[PDB]
């Protein structure tokens, strides 16, 4: 209920939603190219 | 782009201003010259008038003796060829007597005597003029603060040529007047006391002289900023707080955490400037007196790796 | 004395550079004293006075005697507003913006902020006005760059919204402050000269917009102008740079506005 | 601990969570410089030894 | 602010818009910074190249410092 | 934790990045986007540099030194221990610089003034840059620039200017300690009298810029006024900077040889070259 | 995690989104030159 | 009843609930790394 | 220890805080760096040793 | 009554106790860290 | 001796106080950085030397 | 009475003798401290 | 020497006592220093090998 | 003349004062100088 933003608690669901959608698609684009480099050229 | 106040805009021109007359003799003041159009792009284009009291004349007789003194040198080493002495003018000197006369009068005219000559002259110059500083704030009533910032510089320029010759018990020392053969003296000083660079007053001296830079580029660059409100009249601000000094205190406030007034940022500007002078001056004393190689003195002080 | 250290490596130089260290310390200590003359003791974001005052203490009072017989100052001393500021606190936490209640340039917060000085003229070593129009001044006249009188004036939205019909000049200084500018309803305001941009054909003010000209506080005497209306005018033409954003058509700022 | 909270009476949220993603950032960023210096805990350079990489 | 003629981009639903207006706030931000550092690139660059034309290696300085 | 006027000027407004997301202060300081940059920059330069005290074995503060990557290590990059350290300490410092220089347009822009000072500040950071960026890419190392320590940025400056001789006889060099000595004469000037106007004699009233005029025109015949003694510390101090900058920057990269060969020009002019007595005769 | 969201109840999104995607650039640049600062790794120093 | 923010004692504890939430989530990640360095490369 | 409290009354928390975050940080920073200094106490460089990672 | 902050005095010694808390848990953490490091390495 | 009270009415008593608490500061520090710089009188180095702690 | 400070002469007289009971007992302490230092080890 | 007192009405006694106290301080320490420089009377020194510290 | 503005007796009473302190450290200062002429005399 704090409301610094102005924005609502559903708002900032939908909101959290779709932030959080594009950081796993980022996050798995990561991966798969951490994938690459390791069999690439492994650094462990 | 927005107009940055760095060059007027325009000039207007008005009566000649004569000036104040709260003590001054107003017959030893000169007449107003010329009006100089170029000047007033940047400041005020009015020239004079000029004061020309007793301690202006004693300045203005002694200093033209010494720049005639070492003008008639540099015609003599230049076999008074006129081309030549074009030619050589940045390499022309006059130097100070040999080591071997010691602090005596007696080394000969062409090797050291005509140095000794104009070096009188010079100090009477740079004497009576800050004579001549002094008794100018005097007659306008304001304070000696303009006195006693050249007398910071009278300090480092008499160590140089005076106070450290005497010390080290040779003429010698001193430097020679020409533009190159002091620039070499100046090389030659550091080389001698190895590596002036870890005399640790040239440092300071060197870090107030950078601070000077940074603090006039500072105070400059805020009143020019703030000189849409009048900032620029800075004796009003002092007198009469108006939004351009508040605007200035609080830009360095909510920059770097602090800030001055209108008033002490010029005590900071003056402290910051007779510094590297007065620091200047005590580390060319104590080099040779006391120091006679700074690496090693730095050395033994932790501020050079070996050792 | 080369080489005489009264104790370990301690010599003349070690002396020196250490009594300078002391003497730094003293002269940052008075240089901070100085320096805390104007706006302590330090308030809360509410007015009272706020429980850190810094390390610093506040130096003893100093009068200085206004010449022509102003009066005098005595700094540090009691000083306000002595002005309604139109700001409503936007957190209860200190260290945040004040929002303006009103219209900031008419309230005179923020960037477009005045303060409560003399309503009297500024004054010359002579005591005559400092500040004069040229028309007034005796032998005073234009001498060098592109003569502003009869030019337009243009806003920051691109819009004629006057002409320049007299410049005020310093007259110790002989440098122009104010350009006075009639409107299109016959009534005259003043310009900082350091806020306009004297052109070949018209005289740019970025700060403002035409149609903010009108606001400008104006000066109750034709003739002279005191501290205070200067502090109101130069706080409402500099107040327009960040409050007249929106009607400024500067092409970048159209571009980025596209974007964001 | 269970009056913990009460940190929450005193400092806004805005500038503590601002300090402390600052702060969060800056030591991680120093702990991994730290690791990198040292020859040992080099990751890189404990994998070219490995793989035979630097000549 | 004027109304778009082209109206196509108007058939996708909202939450594919809220995406795409997030997506785009992150890219501005990177891609000024991307510009920052490229800019940035292209001046070490343009020095690198005029080093280049000079005769940087018929007569080069000898190290300023120690080496470490 | 505000001054007496304070409370008036702190609005929203004026940010470059971030809107109102950083747009608080701290105590007195102003954060902002760039602020917080120029925080995170400087507290990671700052650490390095002790880490690197660590890795360099000496706790004394003047004997602190970050050397840059050797000659042979050219424009890439170093191993930290050995340079590399350097390296992350100059992006960090080039950092903090711009970040600060953005944090006080920001500054000026919530005040409505102008941008002369983080405009003044750009040509510090430039010289800069000169002398850890655009100098050494240039010559095509990394070990042409300066270590980061105390007194062995001293011996950087020492030795680079011992390469070429006395480096007095660098013509820019010569024009850039024109302008620093000239605007330190013109510094100890400008708060002399204006400490001497508003801090007269005893008992007599506070002087006018009248007065100031007066004296300086009674002192030197001229006297350049208040805004123009602004405009020329300004000036002077950029202008120096400029210059040195300048100087280092045709240093090692268009000249090689002693300067002194330098200013050999005017003493070979055809027509008074061969024209015996004199110093070069 | 199920009360993460009302982080945007105390940041604005868009200037997050904005400093975020500037933090993500700058911290590719910055592994990415780290990567060239080792001998191995360093993909742009192609020799003979 | 001391107020500087302007937090109610229920709106402190919510957002303290979530920030320890976050403070956990990310000293568990933390632990894990750790773990997973130390089997890589012990330190003791 | 029974009227300590009354500093409160005295030192405003927020400021109290934030002192002495910013002193326990940098404390412990200068600790840390201090025994990583030392050849003994280095834990980075004991690990290595013990199990013999400089070859 | 001094009042410098403004804070009373059952305000006070409400702040003193959870920040003793704080500093006592912080403490402990400490001193078993002490104890760990002296038990796998004494500087004593 | 009787009248030195006078003093307090010419010397701010504050700044007084403030001066000379620097003042015995620095006067302190000042002797015994003299007795360690001697080799004499240093009594971390006569420690040592009396329990043979170099060796 | 000058009074260039404000003091009456009454708190002249109780600041200066509170003063000399404080410095009274620097001395003291300075005196002990130079006694154990000449016994143990003497400088004339 | 009896009238010295009128000394008070041409300087100002808080000044002059502040002038007095530096310059008394820096007087004897450089005294103490010059002492101390000089191999005589350099008591630390005297001490040490009157004793046989060294 | 009355530049610091005492009265007579002010300025007797802040002269008797001051040559109390005076004589005070003067006769410390002797009885130093003659301790250290005993221990080493410089004449
Ligand atoms: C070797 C040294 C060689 C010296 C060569 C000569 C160099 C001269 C340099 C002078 C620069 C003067 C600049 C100036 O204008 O002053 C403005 C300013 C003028 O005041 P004002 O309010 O405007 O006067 C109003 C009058 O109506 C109007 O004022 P006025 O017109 O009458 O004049 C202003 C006043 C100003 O003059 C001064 O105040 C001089 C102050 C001392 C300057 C000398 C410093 C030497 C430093 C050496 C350090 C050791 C190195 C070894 O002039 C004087 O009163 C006499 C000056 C004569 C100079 C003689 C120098 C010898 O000067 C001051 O009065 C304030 C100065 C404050 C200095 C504080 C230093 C602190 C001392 C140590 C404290 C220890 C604390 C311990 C803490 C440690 C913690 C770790
Ligand atoms: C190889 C050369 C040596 C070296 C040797 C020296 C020596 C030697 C000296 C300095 C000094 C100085 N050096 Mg060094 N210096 C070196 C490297 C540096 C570097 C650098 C980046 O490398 C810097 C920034 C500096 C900077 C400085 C200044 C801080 C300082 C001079 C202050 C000043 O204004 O003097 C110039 C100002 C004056 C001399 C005062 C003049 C005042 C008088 C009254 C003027 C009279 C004018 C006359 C009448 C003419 C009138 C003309 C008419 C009006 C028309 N040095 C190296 C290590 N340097 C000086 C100093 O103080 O050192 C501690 C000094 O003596
Ligand atoms: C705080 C230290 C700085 C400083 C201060 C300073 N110099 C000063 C002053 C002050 C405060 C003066 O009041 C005085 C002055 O009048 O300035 C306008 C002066 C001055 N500083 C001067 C020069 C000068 N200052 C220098 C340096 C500096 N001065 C320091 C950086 C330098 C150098 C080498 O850096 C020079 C060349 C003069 C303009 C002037 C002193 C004039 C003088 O003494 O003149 C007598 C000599 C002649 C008249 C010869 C004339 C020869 C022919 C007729 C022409
Ligand atoms: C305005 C301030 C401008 C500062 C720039 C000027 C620098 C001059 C310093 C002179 C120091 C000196 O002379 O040393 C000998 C003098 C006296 O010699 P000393 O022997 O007694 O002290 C040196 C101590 N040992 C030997 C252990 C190294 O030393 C000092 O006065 C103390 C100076 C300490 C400076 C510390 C700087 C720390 C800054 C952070 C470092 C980050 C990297
Ligand atoms: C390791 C590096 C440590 C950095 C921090 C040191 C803090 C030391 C303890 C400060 C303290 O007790 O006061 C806290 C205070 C908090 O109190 P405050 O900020 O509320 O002060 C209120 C203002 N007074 C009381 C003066 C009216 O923090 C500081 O002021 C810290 C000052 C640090 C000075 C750094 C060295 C300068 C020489
Ligand atoms: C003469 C010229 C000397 C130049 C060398 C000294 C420059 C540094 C000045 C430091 C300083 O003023 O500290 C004050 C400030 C104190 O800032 P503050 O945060 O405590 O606020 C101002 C203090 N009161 C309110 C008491 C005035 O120091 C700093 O903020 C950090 C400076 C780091 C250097
Ligand atoms: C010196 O130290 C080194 C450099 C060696 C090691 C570094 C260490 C450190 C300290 C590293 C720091 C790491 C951190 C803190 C990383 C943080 C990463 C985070 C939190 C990233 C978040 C990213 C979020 C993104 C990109 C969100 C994007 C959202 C959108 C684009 C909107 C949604 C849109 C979608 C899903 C598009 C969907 C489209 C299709 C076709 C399915
Ligand atoms: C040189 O020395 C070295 C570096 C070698 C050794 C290092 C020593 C030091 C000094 C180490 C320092 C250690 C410290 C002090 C570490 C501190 C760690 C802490 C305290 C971490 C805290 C983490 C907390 C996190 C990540 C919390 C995240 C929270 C969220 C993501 C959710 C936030 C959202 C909220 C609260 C929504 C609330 C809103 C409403 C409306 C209720
Ligand atoms: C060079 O010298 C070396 C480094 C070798 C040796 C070091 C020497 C020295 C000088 C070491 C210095 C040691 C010192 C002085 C250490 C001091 C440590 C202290 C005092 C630490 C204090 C820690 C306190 C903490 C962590 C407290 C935390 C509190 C909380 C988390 C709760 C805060 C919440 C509150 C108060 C709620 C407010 C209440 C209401 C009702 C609104
Ligand atoms: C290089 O030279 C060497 C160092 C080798 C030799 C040194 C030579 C020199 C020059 C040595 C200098 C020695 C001097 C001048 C020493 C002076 C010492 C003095 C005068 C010390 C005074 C100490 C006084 C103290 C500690 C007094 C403390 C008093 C209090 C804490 C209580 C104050 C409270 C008051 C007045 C309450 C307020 C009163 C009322 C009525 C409200
Ligand atoms: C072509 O047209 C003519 C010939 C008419 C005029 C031309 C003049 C020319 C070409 C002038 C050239 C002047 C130059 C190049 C001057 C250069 C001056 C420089 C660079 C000076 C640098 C440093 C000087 C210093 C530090 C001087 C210090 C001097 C003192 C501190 C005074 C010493 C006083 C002494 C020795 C008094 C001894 C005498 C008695 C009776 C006790
Ligand atoms: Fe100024």
């Amino acid at each position: 209920d704090l409301g610094y933003t102005g924005l609502t608690d559903e708002q900032a669901q939908e909101l959290h939603s779709v932030y959080m959608s594009g950081l796993w698609l980022f996050s798995a684009v990561a991966i798969v190219a951490h994938l690459a480099v390791y069999i690439w050229r492994p650094w462990f | 782009a927005e107009y940055q106040n760095i060059f007027s805009q325009v000039q207007v021109r008005g009566p000649a201003d004569l000036g104040m007359t709260e003590d001054v003799n107003l017959a030893n003041r000169s007449g107003v010259g010329p009006f100089s159009t170029l000047l007033g792009w940047f400041g005020n284009a009015q020239l004079g008038p000029i004061y020309l009291g007793s301690l202006g004349v004693l300045s203005l007789f002694s200093g033209l003796m010494w720049f005639f003194t070492i003008g008639i040198w540099f015609w003599y080493q230049a076999g008074w060829n006129p081309a030549v002495f074009l030619r050589d003018l940045f390499f022309f000197s006059l130097e100070p007597p040999a080591p071997e006369y010691g602090l005596s009068f007696a080394a000969p005219l062409k090797e050291g005597g005509l140095w000794l000559i104009a070096s009188f002259f010079m100090f009477v110059a740079v004497w009576s003029w800050w004579g001549r500083t002094y008794l100018r704030a005097q007659a306008l009533g304001m304070g000696k603060h303009t006195a006693w910032a050249f007398l910071s510089a009278i300090w480092l320029w008499m160590v140089l040529g005076f106070i450290r010759p005497i010390l080290m018990g040779s003429w010698s020392e001193a430097v020679p007047y020409g533009i190159f053969s002091h620039l070499d003296w100046t090389n030659n000083f550091s080389l001698v006391h190895g590596n002036l660079f870890y005399n640790p007053f040239h440092g300071l001296s060197i870090a107030f002289l950078y601070g000077s830079a940074l603090l006039f580029a500072m105070h400059g660059a805020t009143i020019l900023a703030v000189s849409r409100f009048g900032g620029e009249r800075e004796l009003e601000q002092i007198a009469d707080r108006g939004t351009a000094a508040e605007r200035a205190a609080l830009f360095w406030r909510w920059t770097m955490g602090f800030n001055a007034t209108m008033e002490g940022i010029h005590r900071w500007a003056i402290w910051m400037a007779v510094l590297v002078t007065l620091t200047g001056g005590i580390g060319i004393l104590l080099s040779g007196t006391v120091v006679d190689n700074w690496y090693v003195w730095g050395q033994n002080h932790g501020m050079a790796p070996l050792n | 004395m080369v080489g005489v250290t009264a104790f370990g490596n301690f010599d003349l130089a070690s002396l020196a550079i250490y009594s300078f260290w002391i003497f730094l310390a003293g002269l940052i200590y008075y240089l901070q004293t100085e320096n805390m003359r104007e706006g302590y003791p330090l308030e809360n974001e509410d007015g009272t006075p706020a429980a850190n005052q810094g390390p610093f203490p506040l130096p003893k009072p100093k009068t200085f005697i206004l010449p022509h017989g102003r009066g005098t100052l005595t700094v540090p001393g009691p000083e306000s507003e002595d002005r309604p500021i139109a700001l409503a606190r936007t957190a209860v936490s200190e260290g945040f913006p004040h929002a303006p209640t009103g219209d900031p340039m008419k309230d005179g917060v923020g960037p477009a902020s005045w303060v409560a000085r003399r309503d009297l003229p500024e004054l010359d070593g002579h005591g005559h006005n400092k500040i004069k129009p040229m028309k007034a001044a005796a032998g005073f006249h234009v001498s060098a760059g592109k003569n502003p009188i009869g030019l337009p004036v243009r806003g920051c939205d691109l819009e004629i919204a006057g002409k320049v019909v007299d410049i005020w000049v310093d007259i110790p200084e002989q440098m122009a402050r104010f350009l006075e500018v009639e409107l299109k309803d016959g009534s005259t305001r003043l310009l900082p000269m350091q806020m306009v941009k004297v052109q070949s054909n018209r005289v740019h003010v970025n700060a403002l917009s035409s149609d903010l000209f009108a606001g400008i506080p104006t000066i109750k005497s034709p003739t002279e102008v005191t501290l205070l209306e200067e502090d109101k005018i130069c706080g409402y033409v500099a107040g327009g740079l960040m409050y007249a954003a929106p009607k400024r058509k500067s092409v970048v700022a159209a571009m980025l506005a596209e974007y964001a | 601990m269970s009056k913990f909270y009460k940190i929450w009476m005193i400092f806004d949220p805005r500038r503590v969570f601002v300090a402390q993603g600052v702060f969060l950032f800056l030591l991680a960023v120093m702990i991994h410089l730290i690791l990198l210096s040292t020859p040992s805990y080099n990751w890189l350079e404990i994998s070219a030894a490995k793989y035979n990489r630097v000549a | 602010a004027d109304k778009t003629i082209f109206n196509d981009h108007l058939n996708t639903n909202p939450k594919t818009n809220l995406r795409l207006w997030v997506a785009f706030q992150m890219m501005k931000g990177a891609g000024w910074a991307g510009g920052v550092f490229f800019g940035t690139l292209l001046l070490i660059g343009f020095f690198r190249v005029v080093g280049r034309m000079l005769p940087i290696q018929e007569n080069q300085a000898p190290a300023p410092n120690i080496t470490g | 934790a505000l001054l007496s006027f304070e409370r008036k000027y702190r609005v929203p407004g004026g940010t470059l990045v971030g809107g109102n997301l950083f747009d608080f202060w701290v105590g007195p300081f102003y954060v902002g986007f760039f602020g917080v940059a120029t925080f995170f920059f400087a507290a990671l330069g700052i650490i390095l540099i002790a880490w690197s005290a660590v890795l360099q074995g000496t706790w004394n503060p003047q004997l602190i030194s970050v050397y840059p990557p050797a000659l042979e290590y050219g424009l890439g990059g170093a191993p930290l221990a050995k340079g590399g350290l350097w390296q992350i300490i100059t992006i960090c410092a080039t950092g903090a610089f711009v970040s600060w220089a953005l944090r006080e347009v920001e500054i000026c822009r919530k005040l409505g003034i102008g941008y002369h000072i983080p405009f003044a500040f750009a040509f510090a950071i430039l010289a800069y840059l000169t002398l850890v960026l655009f100098r050494p890419v240039m010559m095509g190392a990394w070990g042409y620039a300066f270590p980061y320590g105390i007194w062995t940025h001293l011996d950087w400056v020492s030795n680079t200017g011992y390469t070429y001789g006395n480096f007095h006889y660098n013509p820019a060099h010569m024009i850039a300690i024109s302008f620093f000595f000239t605007n330190a004469l013109a510094l100890a000037l400008h708060g002399a009298l204006v400490l001497s106007a508003a801090n007269p004699e005893k008992g007599k009233e506070m002087r006018t810029p009248d007065h100031e005029d007066t004296f300086f025109r009674d002192l030197v015949g001229y006297s350049i006024g208040t805004l123009g003694i602004h405009r020329l510390g300004l000036l002077l101090s950029l202008s120096a900077v400029f210059f040195s900058a300048l100087c280092m920057i045709i240093t090692g990269t268009i000249w090689f040889d002693q300067w002194v060969d330098w200013w050999q020009w005017w003493v070979k002019l055809p027509w008074w070259a061969n024209i015996p007595g004199g110093i070069n005769g």
